[PDB]
């Protein structure tokens, strides 16, 4: 398996599609590996790591699916569902930057071993904050779950409250945003 | 029909540049930089690598 | 492992927040010698994110210790040495790692979870270095021994690292506790200016 | 087939992934079509004031979805799109289109005309309460 292949995968994965040697496992609700020998113990746990950002992608579309047909959750419920799907489309905007980077990187077709290439590793790096940030989101949504009106207030007062001062601006933003 | 420009929010600004805080040490608003990394510091091979410091400012 | 105990951190400053913050912010939820070294170095860009490498792989971590790896026996008695010695850094950064991803949860609290954040820059940090080294290897300008020297400095930045976390995890610091066992390894630091 | 949404067949040989990306994306344009038809059909005179202004404006709006597709066919042609970046930079118009055509559906079913048609506007302005574009 090329490692450009493995990036395409993980592409996709980000785009919530199974790659050719890395397909959705439904059962750990992530991208796993065809179980073809040559993929390197590492490459599994990069992509691996890869599918967890993929998990939380499909976790955070299948939460604006099913609310975007709830007319239920109220105009409350309507801006909080507003203010992922706007968080979401930053998440693919970042998606489309980096997967542009992976096309300059398969455009250039040289590795170099400069300390600027694109490398798996190096991805893995790139997207390790973005990773982060994704968790937390999916997070935020599993513990908003199940809430609207007052009670998706009060989960959104309670996220202010965050150590980590990029969630915390996120949160804070997104407060503003549902009460808005 | 568009990603509005992250002009207004400073969060939104470097959620921007950061690509919603991909990016650690650099910022861009230019849509086809190719992405590096800083490059190997020449004293790596003779002083170790240190820990780098963000800076106060 | 060390995320494991960070993320009882956070649910333990997070109660005792609660109650201590009367602010009502409520917690946001046969080989080559050339070979050899090209394998090894896999290992380590793979240690270095924690993952078992083809010839080194990582023995489970007992504790709140640092990580430990099985190498092949086959390896060059210098060149497992010299893994072994490398090796320190790499189990320090995987247990910061940890220790940082978990405690920088809001339920640690802000500072706690501040202090997790910044070791998971410095983190951040470490593995975009170990990036930069992975590309020299494929560049061809990484030597075992430019490994080590440009890794010494980083192993003694990761030891640093793991005996704060280790004292932070053994007592269970959090909120002023935590704050007065920053104190007092910033004191214990007066000889390390880094 | 009937007051559908436009059905598309892709090519089978396409790689799995892009079949599913062009699935995506062919919701924008089903949409788009959509919208579309239902712009040069109540563009009729007989469509009274009220929906040829509604018919108008919605022109106003598919001539610009016109330049930004132009534009996006410039970057094809000077090889500058991805299609990450078609999707990231249509996933917004996706979604404006989508609105706009749920719109237009819905005054459809309701057949509605002047007062009531204006009704249903305020109603639907009170049903984008929460998106503010």
């Amino acid at each position: 398996i090329t490692e450009a292949a493995l990036v395409r995968d993980i592409l996709y994965v980000f785009q919530g599609i199974d790659g050719k040697n890395i397909k959705m496992n439904n059962t750990e609700n992530c991208y796993k590996v065809e179980g073809k020998a040559n993929l390197s113990r590492s490459l599994r746990d990069t992509a691996v790591r890869l599918s967890e950002l993929g998990w939380l992608h499909n976790k955070i579309r299948r939460y604006t699916d099913q609310r975007s047909l709830d007319r239920s959750f109220g105009l409350v419920g309507q801006s909080f569902c507003a203010a992922l799907h706007q968080e979401l489309r930053e998440y693919y905007r970042l998606l489309s930057v980096l997967h542009s980077q992976l096309q300059l990187e398969d455009d250039q077709g040289v590795n170099l071993g400069l300390e600027s290439s694109l490398t798996l590793r190096r991805l893995l790096v790139w997207t390790y904050d973005p990773k982060i940030r994704l968790k937390t989101l999916a997070a935020l949504v599993d513990h908003c779950q199940g809430r609207k009106g007052g009670e998706l207030a009060s989960a959104v007062h309670a996220y202010t409250k965050t150590g980590d001062p990029y969630m915390r601006s996120l949160v804070q933003h997104i407060l503003s945003l549902v009460s808005h | 029909f568009s990603f509005g420009d992250p002009c207004g929010d400073r969060f939104e600004r470097d959620t921007r540049v950061s690509l919603f805080g991909a990016l650690v040490h650099s910022r861009t608003y230019d849509m086809d930089v190719r992405l590096g990394l800083p490059p190997v510091p020449d004293n790596a091979d003779l002083s170790g690598l240190a820990i780098k410091v963000p800076p106060s400012v | 492992s060390t995320l494991q105990q960070s993320l009882e951190l956070k649910r333990k400053m997070l109660r005792d927040k609660q109650n201590k913050k009367n602010s009502g912010q409520h917690l946001p939820i046969t080989l080559p010698l050339a070979s050899q070294e090209s394998a090894v170095v896999e290992d380590l860009l793979y240690v270095l994110v924690g993952v078992d490498g083809r010839y080194v792989s990582a023995q489970p971590l007992a504790g709140r210790q640092s990580r430990t790896f099985l190498v092949d026996p086959n390896l060059d008695l210098s060149i497992r040495e010299l893994v072994h010695r490398i090796l320190p850094v790499a189990a320090s950064y995987s247990a910061v790692t940890r220790f940082i991803e978990e405690k920088s949860s809001f339920e640690y609290g802000q500072v706690n979870h501040a202090l997790a954040a910044a070791m998971r820059t410095l983190v951040k940090e470490h593995l975009i270095l170990v990036s930069q080294l992975e590309q020299l290897h494929r560049q061809g300008l990484l030597s075992l021994q430019k490994l080590w020297f440009y890794i010494q400095p980083a192993m003694r930045t990761m030891d640093i690292l793991a005996s704060l976390a280790t004292s932070v995890d053994k007592g269970e610091c959090l909120g002023g506790s935590t704050l007065s066992l920053l104190h007092d390894r910033s004191f214990s630091y007066t000889g390390d200016s880094q």
